[PDB]
């Protein structure tokens, strides 16, 4: 139990570090926002 | 929330309303 | 010039509708227009006095209506989307 708890806490800490060290870790979300912005930007570049 | 990135208002300038989500991020 | 009112401005050749407000945009001493990533007119230098005015498109938005079933009541609330409280 002690070893599992230590491994669990360490793995959670690495999750924090992995998401911090890797901002792209959230590419699947950021791409979604980018696609929406691109579509909206394209939709505004049509009135020019 | 700090790893995901006014511009949406710039499209709002031309008839493009952006409705807010029903479940606010705090309630989510 | 009148600020904080939706007007049909015609600064030089540029025409357009919107509310115009004093801004802190530091135009270079030669620039006239204002623009953004959307390539839309954002601000404007006042031609006859060198002041900076950003152009917010004056408020629009959907008008949603909050209603229970007609058989329940005919009372109605309305929701002006994307706008503050202006005309009621
Ligand atoms: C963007 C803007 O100026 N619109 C106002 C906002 O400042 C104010 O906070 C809100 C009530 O809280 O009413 C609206
Ligand atoms: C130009 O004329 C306008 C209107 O009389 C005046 O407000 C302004 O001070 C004059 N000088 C400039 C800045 O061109």
């Amino acid at each position: 139990q002690k070893l599992i708890a230590n491994q669990f806490n360490s793995a959670i800490g690495k999750i924090q570090d992995s998401l911090s060290s890797t901002p792209s870790a959230l590419g699947k979300l950021q791409d979604v926002v980018n696609q929406n912005a691109q579509a909206l930007n394209t939709l505004v570049k049509q009135l020019s | 929330f700090n790893k995901v990135t006014d511009l949406i208002c710039a499209q709002k300038f031309n008839g493009l309303t952006v409705l807010p989500p029903l479940l606010t991020d705090e309630m989510i | 010039l009148v600020k904080n009112k939706c007007v049909n401005f015609n600064f030089n050749g540029l025409t357009g509708t919107g509310v115009l407000t004093e801004s802190n945009k530091k135009f270079l001493p030669f620039q006239q227009f204002g623009r953004d990533i959307a390539d839309t007119t954002d601000a404007v230098r006042d031609p006859q006095t060198l002041e900076i005015l950003d152009i917010t498109p004056c408020s629009f938005g959907g008008v949603s209506v909050i209603t229970p079933g007609t058989n329940t009541s005919n009372q109605v609330a309305v929701l002006y989307q994307d706008v503050n409280c202006t005309e009621v």
